[PDB]
């Protein structure tokens, strides 16, 4: 793909995003939407191999369904209320489909089974735009419209999708499927507290990009895509080994560890409204998330599993990729507790 | 009778949707999206916007003009499928309209169905507007004013329609 | 010569439209007598058609406010000659 | 000054068509800001009485507004006519 | 709700039921998708024009627009589909998850 | 209905045609007389097997050009509109856009059937 | 929520114009400058009450300088405007180009006879001022008193005592 | 799930079922070891378009010159376990 | 909206078309106008949960004016009504309504 | 953990590139002749044609 080419349909994307987000319109966020869905695919076909198509083809399917039920709510909400804003709807039927359009965009289960075969048929680094800069449009319309999702409607999702996301990746092999549902179980906690306190759905949002980019950043360094071929990079980039290990742990909630302050402060709000029985479900259910994290260790940082002669060739050559960013982001996601009460930027 | 033409071309478009969900060979699935496409052109017609009628009309029948090459090259078997050739397609297609059937049957004989939303059967001449406009088409001025007042519009339906040609032009390289 | 036709033309228009201002103020006040005159006659045959029913207020509202609103077709013309209605709703859209 | 009349002369003979299109796409964008008679363009379309002129009740100090159509005040369409 | 929009409404399910029940060809389920636009423009259009939301009208047109890029789209897919494949049947996308 | 008239009208003449023509003939049918015609020999395979599209690229681009004439169309209308410096500055800005979109796919081969 | 109170069929009945719509369109220019008092007194009713029961006293005088301005040019022009609105009437749409000659007829005579002047090009579209004894309406929407709003917040902002007070951060 | 494994035994019944079919092998006199042309009377092609049914039945490709040896039913049971690697 | 950048710029870029009583081309008003009007004034900068309260009157005012339910269902019974009483020849026509 | 299904699951390719398949569409053939006004009446010309 022409390099000029490839910034304008990346500007595409995020203009996408941007249209969303500063939208008062239900009409514009729709067409936000689809300018975002036009210009993703082509970065996920940047290759042209047969897995490419089938994940292209397969994303392009599940997101024009759900746009179709979006603007389907669209319209039911003009008829009963004869305006357009970017508000709670006016009709309990338009907020079912609104709810479960944007179920399918985020991945939420049990609308969840796109988001392990799309992730495992594109390059990292549209693996990376795809779990981490698709999930801002979404959240920021349910953002405005919480007031009008059902209760029972959302916190459904949001239990099934920790469920659904602990017990799939605790089977997969994959680095591009582990982290397709480690995404779908942290959708569970953001929407679910999201009927609560929206705040704390940003703050879990922003800790999830930065955790699963800094995540891809080290994948994309070694060109690793399986649990196998991560297991030579002690043999490679020793340092690259433990920040994997501190990353990882902190995306387990481990404290004292940046990954602790989004589920610290969830159970926060969801007890301070009389809330018991479900945050502790959903803190017990994590563990399914660490435990898997806890195997990529293991075989990545906490032993050292059998190399090749030829990685001997490998020891003569610097590491020249960009990783952009990727000091910075690996600070931020295992230094920031002692900031917590910073969220209160996020209002 | 003639104050149902709306009701009764409703009826038809509906029964051309179920005959391309049905999913026979697209070549008689893009002939219900083309009668459906001519009906629905008729209702939008009867509530006053002929603009936007005849617009979607000739939008749908060139669309369907380009999937029906499109199905001889990628959408073709040795037997196409008609609605009658299959169970799976003819049991679907038996399916909707019988349940087109009842609804057309409860609401003209109850007067009120009511699944989901409440529907009222008296009739769709009972809720049009009684007074006259002015010297010109409403839903024309609404259409002019794309460009005076929907400047913003413009902008971006402009550049999602370069976008989309550029982007055609990579998925379909290949190699 | 195509320009000057059409400033001619815009100066027609003018003309015409002004005609029509000249007039709406008659035809305004000919449509008020005419839709309220039918209010009444359907409301003077509701008294006869709704006169045993238990509950029921003869011309009550449907809406709280007592601003007035205007009749939809289904008020105005209630039961009208059958293609007389036939020409009020669809009588403007099917005439070509 | 030299290499100018060469591209042009050499699409000239090669892309005549292309030519008359940017030379006559080129004069629609430009001679509507160089023109004197686009503002009585807008004019016009502003003179078009398309809705009813609500009048106005009588204050008592509105001496630019006219108490008849027939009357001196208000805006002329003089300007339209010699046009 | 008179008894038009049951009718609409009504088609918009039946193409939403057509679209999630895939039968073999990928071409059969790309019309279902263009045959909900064709639902959703209907309605709108009737909602926009009974009330006289002037301003509206051009919604409609706007949402044809968007409409027919995912069909180029979609299109556009179909044909990457039948050249590693030779046909667009839905079972020859069986490679990831399994 | 004076249009409904006249539609039923052209295509129940047409109907009758096909009736008569159907129903008028002395007919003599069997199996040699009623196969494909392929110049006189029998055809290979079916003519439902697959046709190749050599400008498929083309055809799409015809949906998204055919567009521009939905948003084109009002144009007449919206020159009577008194914004006319925004509405002129949109009409040629909408259509220079499908003109650098007509450009961008020529000089690409987009244009050019493949082999 | 109530009843609708609607006139009786003798508070709606008036003499009325029984004149085809191309004798109007022939008359409307002379018509749009003698009857523009009582009707432009008509219109300014009817747009502030938004209401057609609170304006039927003044749709009767429109009728009456309409049906007085007939009798005018009966009485005068009687032959020669109905040559003019005649030819008008042939065309489909009553265009008044196409009449020009058997204007100048019609406007000399009422200009000799009556004194009337024909509007000039752009004067009937003109906004005036009437000047009525009838009182402004108030509240014509019968809108209800709106809420009251929620109070305001006032006073100078001072640092959050003991500070973000999160679980165990001093500050 | 996987598949049964396939056992010598398994392959006989294949064999015998395939050969019962063919309208010139009288069933009655024919066993596992009786010969095709001897035995059975089979001319060449006979024997031919025998070996063509057991390359439908098993789906895979018999080189002529290993089909001119398989003259009697046991070795082409043999000759199947060789290529499915049917020790058993 | 997310992130309020239009109220900061001073930008309209889609609010012009949020609500059917803003200004139109030509002036030309809604069905509705009226209601949708006092509603949105009923309800401006009192927030969503007390307009939800105490503005009820003045949406559903302009629930019925949009859909016609409660409008519909009072002809439907007096169309119900008369037909049985046409039925056993016990109503009679008005002139005009048939004449 | 293999079950009895994903036995037979195959580990993807290191690249992601999967083999591209055989044989799969045939151009059409067509007979150009001999009754064709372009076939000078007795040419039976057997094309095959992509498109
Ligand atoms: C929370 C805060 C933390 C947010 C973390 C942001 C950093 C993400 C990790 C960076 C990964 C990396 O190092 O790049 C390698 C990687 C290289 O991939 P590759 O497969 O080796 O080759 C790529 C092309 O094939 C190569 O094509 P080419 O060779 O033909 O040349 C084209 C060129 C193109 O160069 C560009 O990248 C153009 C720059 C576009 C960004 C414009 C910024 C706004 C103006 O290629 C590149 O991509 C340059 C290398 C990447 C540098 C990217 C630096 C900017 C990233 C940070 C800004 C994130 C903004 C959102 C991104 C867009 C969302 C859809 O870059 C990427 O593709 C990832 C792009 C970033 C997507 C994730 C965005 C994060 C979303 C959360 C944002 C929260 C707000
Ligand atoms: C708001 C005010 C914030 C001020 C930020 C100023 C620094 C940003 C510019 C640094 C830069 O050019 O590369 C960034 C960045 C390069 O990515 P990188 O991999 O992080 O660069 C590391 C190399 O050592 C890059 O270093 P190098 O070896 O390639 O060359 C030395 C480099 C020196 O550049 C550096 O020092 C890179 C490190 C700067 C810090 C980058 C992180 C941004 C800091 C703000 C975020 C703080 C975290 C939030 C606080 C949370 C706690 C509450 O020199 C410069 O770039 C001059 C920059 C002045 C123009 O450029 C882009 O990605 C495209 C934009
Ligand atoms: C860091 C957290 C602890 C990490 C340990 C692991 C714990 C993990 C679990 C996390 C548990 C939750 C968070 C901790 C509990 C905090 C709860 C709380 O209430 O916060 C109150 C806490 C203090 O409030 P306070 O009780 O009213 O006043 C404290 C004293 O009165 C003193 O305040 P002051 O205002 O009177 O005097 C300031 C004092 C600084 O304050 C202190 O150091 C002691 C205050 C600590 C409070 C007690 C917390 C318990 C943990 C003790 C940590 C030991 C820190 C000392 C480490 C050795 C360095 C001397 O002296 C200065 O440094 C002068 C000001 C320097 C300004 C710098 C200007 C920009 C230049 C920056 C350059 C950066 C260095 C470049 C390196 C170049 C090297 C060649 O405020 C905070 O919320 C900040 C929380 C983070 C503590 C940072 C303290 C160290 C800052 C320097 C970094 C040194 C490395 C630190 C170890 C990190 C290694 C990974
Ligand atoms: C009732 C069944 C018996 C009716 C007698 C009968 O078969 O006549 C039908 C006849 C007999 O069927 P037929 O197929 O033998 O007639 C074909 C025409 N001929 C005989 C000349 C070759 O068919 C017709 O309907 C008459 C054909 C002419 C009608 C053309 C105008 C159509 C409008
Ligand atoms: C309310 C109505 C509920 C829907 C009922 C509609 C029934 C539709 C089934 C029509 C008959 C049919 O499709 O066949 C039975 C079907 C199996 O499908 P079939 O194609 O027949 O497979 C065997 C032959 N090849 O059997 C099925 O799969 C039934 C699925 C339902
Ligand atoms: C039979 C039947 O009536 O089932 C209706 C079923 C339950 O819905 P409901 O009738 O509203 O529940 C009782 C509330 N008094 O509801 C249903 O099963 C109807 C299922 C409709 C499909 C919903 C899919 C989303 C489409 C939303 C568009 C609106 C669909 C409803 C209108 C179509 C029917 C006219
Ligand atoms: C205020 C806004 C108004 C401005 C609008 C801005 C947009 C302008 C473009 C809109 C129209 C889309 C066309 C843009 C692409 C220009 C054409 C092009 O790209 O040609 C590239 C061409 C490639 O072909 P190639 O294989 O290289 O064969 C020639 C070998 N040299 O290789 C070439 O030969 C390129 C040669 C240079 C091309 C110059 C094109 C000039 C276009 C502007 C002409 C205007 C002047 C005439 C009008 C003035 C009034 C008379
Ligand atoms: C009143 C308000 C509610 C409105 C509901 C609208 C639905 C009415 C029916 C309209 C037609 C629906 C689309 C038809 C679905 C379809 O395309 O069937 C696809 C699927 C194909 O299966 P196939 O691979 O061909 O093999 C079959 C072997 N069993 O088919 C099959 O698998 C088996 C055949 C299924 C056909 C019956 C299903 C239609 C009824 C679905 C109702 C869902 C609720
Ligand atoms: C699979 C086919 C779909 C279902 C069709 C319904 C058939 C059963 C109707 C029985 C109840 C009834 O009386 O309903 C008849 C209705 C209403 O007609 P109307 O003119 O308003 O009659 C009532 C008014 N009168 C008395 C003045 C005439 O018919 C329709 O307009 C439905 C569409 C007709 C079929 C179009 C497709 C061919």
């Amino acid at each position: 793909m022409n390099p000029i080419i490839f910034i304008i349909i990346l500007l595409t994307i995020m203009l996408g995003t941007i249209i969303v987000m500063i939208s008062s319109h239900w009409l514009l966020v729709w067409i936000g939407f689809e300018m975002n869905m036009l210009a993703i695919i082509p970065i996920m076909m940047k290759n042209h191999n047969p897995r490419a198509t089938e994940a292209s083809t397969k994303y392009f399917l599940t997101q024009s369904t759900a746009s179709m039920l979006l603007m389907m709510a669209v319209i039911i909400n003009l008829m009963f209320s004869g305006q357009w804003t970017v508000m709670k709807l006016f009709n309990p039927m338009a907020s079912m489909l609104m709810t479960m359009a944007l179920a399918m965009k985020l991945g939420m289960a049990p609308f969840h089974f796109w988001v392990p075969e799309v992730t495992q048929g594109i390059p990292l680094s549209s693996g990376l735009i795809l779990l981490t800069w698709q999930k801002l449009a979404p959240m920021s319309v349910l953002y405005q419209i919480f007031p009008s999702i059902n209760l029972n409607l959302i916190l459904t999702l949001s239990v099934l999708s920790i469920l659904i996301g602990g017990w799939g990746g605790l089977n997969q092999t994959q680095l591009r499927k582990i982290m397709a549902y480690s995404s779908i179980a942290h959708m569970g906690w953001m929407t679910a507290v999201l009927p609560y306190n929206p705040t704390m759905t940003l703050l879990n949002l922003i800790i999830y990009i930065i955790m699963t980019s800094t995540m891809f950043t080290m994948f994309m360094a070694n060109s690793t895509t399986t649990t196998l071929s991560l297991s030579h990079t002690w043999n490679k980039t020793p340092i690259m080994t433990v920040l994997i290990l501190a990353t990882l742990l902190s995306m387990g909630g481990l404290p004292p560890l940046s990954g602790f302050m989004p589920k610290w402060m969830i159970i926060q709000e969801m007890t301070k409204n009389n809330s018991i029985i479900l945050p502790t479900f959903m803190a017990i259910t994590a563990l399914l998330n660490l435990y898997f994290y806890m195997r990529l260790t293991y075989s990545t940082t906490l032993t050292m599993f059998p190399s090749t002669n030829n990685m001997k060739m490998k020891w003569q050559f610097p590491l020249m990729k960009k990783m952009t960013f990727l000091p910075t982001m690996v600070v931020l996601s295992t230094m920031m507790l002692p900031l917590t009460p910073m969220l209160s930027v996020l209002e | 009778m003639m104050l149902y033409i709306v009701f009764i071309l409703s009826v038809i478009f509906v029964m051309g949707f179920v005959g391309f969900s049905s999913k026979p060979s697209p070549i008689y699935g893009g002939l219900g999206l083309i009668v459906s496409g001519g009906v629905g052109c008729g209702i939008v017609l009867n509530f006053g916007g002929s603009f936007l009628g005849l617009m979607v009309f000739l939008i749908y029948l060139g669309g369907m003009m380009v999937v029906f090459g499109y199905t001889t090259a990628m959408a073709t078997e040795q037997y196409p499928e008609i609605w009658l050739s299959n169970k799976a397609v003819l049991g679907a297609f038996v399916t909707g309209l019988l349940m087109e059937f009842f609804m057309v049957y409860y609401v003209l004989k109850d007067k009120e169905v009511e699944v989901v939303f409440e529907f009222n059967g008296l009739g769709d001449w009972v809720i049009y507007d009684t007074g006259d406009s002015g010297f010109f088409s409403e839903e024309a001025m609404g259409i002019a004013a794309l460009y005076s007042y929907g400047t913003w519009l413009v902008i971006v339906t402009g550049w999602s329609l370069l976008i989309g040609v550029v982007v055609i032009m990579e998925i379909t390289r290949g190699n | 010569s195509m320009m000057k036709w059409n400033r001619e033309r815009r100066r027609l228009q003018i003309e015409d439209f002004e005609a029509r201002i000249a007039l709406m103020p008659l035809l305004q006040a000919e449509k008020d007598r005419r839709v309220l005159q039918m209010l009444r006659e359907n409301l003077e045959e509701e008294a006869t058609v709704m006169k045993d029913v238990p509950g029921w207020k003869v011309g009550e509202s449907v809406f709280h406010t007592t601003r007035w609103v205007t009749p939809m077709m289904g008020e105005l013309y209630g039961l009208r000659a059958s293609e007389e209605v036939l020409s009020a709703t669809y009588g403007f859209i099917w005439y070509t | 000054a030299e290499r100018v009349a060469a591209f042009l002369k050499n699409v000239w003979a090669k892309e005549p068509v292309l030519v008359a299109s940017f030379a006559i796409a080129g004069l629609a964008v430009i001679l509507p800001t160089l023109s004197p008679y686009t503002k009585y363009s807008l004019m016009i379309n502003r003179a078009t009485p398309y809705n009813y002129p609500v009048p106005l009740r009588d204050d008592g100090n509105m001496p630019d507004v006219p108490s008849h159509p027939q009357d001196p005040q208000g805006p002329s369409l003089e300007w339209l006519k010699r046009l | 709700m008179s008894m038009v929009y049951m009718n609409i409404m009504m088609a918009f399910t039946v193409s939403l039921v057509g679209l999630l029940m895939y039968r073999s060809h990928l071409m059969s389920s790309l019309l279902c998708l263009e045959g909900m636009m064709l639902s959703l423009f209907v309605m709108a259009a009737l909602t926009i024009l009974n009330s006289h939301f002037t301003l509206a009208s051009m919604m409609p047109i706007i949402l044809l627009v968007f409409a027919a890029c995912e069909a180029a789209l979609g299109l556009s897919l179909l044909v990457m589909v039948s050249n590693t494949y030779g046909t667009d049947y839905v079972q020859n996308l069986n490679l990831l998850q399994c | 209905m004076n249009l409904m008239l006249a539609l039923l009208t052209n295509f129940t003449l047409a109907t009758l045609l096909v009736i008569i023509a159907f129903w008028l003939p002395q007919l003599n049918v069997y199996s040699e007389k009623t196969s494909p015609y392929e110049c006189g020999f029998d055809p290979m395979g079916s003519a439902r097997l697959p046709f190749s599209m050599k400008f498929f690229l083309v055809a799409i681009t015809f949906l998204l050009f055919d567009l521009e004439i939905a948003l084109l169309l009002p144009l007449p209308w919206a020159s009577q509109t008194a914004n006319l410096n925004t509405m002129l500055t949109m009409a040629l800005f909408l259509i220079i856009l499908l003109a650098v979109s007509l450009a961008y796919e020529w000089t690409q081969k987009g244009l050019e059937w493949t082999e | 929520p109530g009843i609708v109170e609607l006139p009786s069929l003798e508070d709606l009945k008036v003499q009325e114009v029984k004149v085809s719509s191309s004798v109007l369109k022939a008359a409307a220019h002379h018509y749009g400058a003698q009857c523009d008092k009582p009707n432009k007194e008509f219109m300014l009713c009817r747009w502030e009450e938004k209401d057609p029961r609170r304006c039927l006293e003044e749709g009767k005088l429109v009728n009456q300088c309409a049906l007085e301005f007939f009798r005018q040019i009966k009485r005068h022009c009687a032959e020669p405007f109905t040559e003019y609105w005649t030819c008008i009437d042939y065309s489909g749409l009553q265009l008044f180009r196409r009449c020009r000659k058997q204007q100048a007829q019609f406007d000399e005579c009422v200009l000799d006879k009556l004194g009337w002047v024909r509007p000039d090009l752009g004067d009937l579209s003109k906004v005036t001022k009437v000047k009525t004894d009838r009182p402004l309406p108030e509240n014509p929407y019968h809108s209800r008193a709106r809420p009251e709003p929620n109070p305001e917040v006032e006073g100078d902002l001072k640092p959050a005592r003991h500070g973000s007070r999160l679980f165990f951060w001093t500050m | 799930s996987d598949a049964p494994p396939l056992t010598l035994e398994g392959i006989k019944d294949r064999v015998l079922y395939v050969l019962k079919l063919y309208d010139k092998i009288d069933p009655e006199k024919l066993s596992v070891n009786s010969h095709f042309m001897k035995d059975l009377g089979l001319d060449s092609l006979d024997q031919v378009e025998i070996i063509m049914a057991m390359e439908d039945e098993f789906g895979f490709e018999i080189p002529d010159i290993d089909a001119e040896k398989l003259m009697c039913p046991q070795e082409i049971v043999d000759y199947i376990a060789d290529k499915k690697d049917v020790y058993e | 909206p997310f992130f309020d950048v239009q109220k900061r710029l001073g930008v309209d870029l889609d609010r012009w078309m949020t609500i059917q009583s803003a200004e139109q081309p030509h002036k030309i008003p809604s069905r509705c106008h009226a209601f949708e009007k006092e509603w949105i004034e009923c309800a401006h900068g009192i927030g969503s949960i007390r307009a939800e309260k105490e503005c009820k009157i003045e949406f559903e005012d302009f629930r019925e004016c949009l859909l016609r339910q409660k409008t519909m269902k009072r002809l439907h019974a007096i169309r119900r009504q008369r037909e049985k009483l046409i039925k056993e020849g016990k109503y009679t026509p008005p002139p005009h309504h048939s004449g | 953990y293999p079950t009895k299904e994903t036995a037979h699951w195959k580990p993807p390719p290191w690249n992601d590139v999967d083999p591209p398949k055989d044989t799969l569409v045939s151009n059409l053939t067509l007979n150009f002749g001999p009754q064709h006004p372009a076939a000078h009446g007795v040419l039976r010309l057997v094309m095959e044609l992509s498109g």
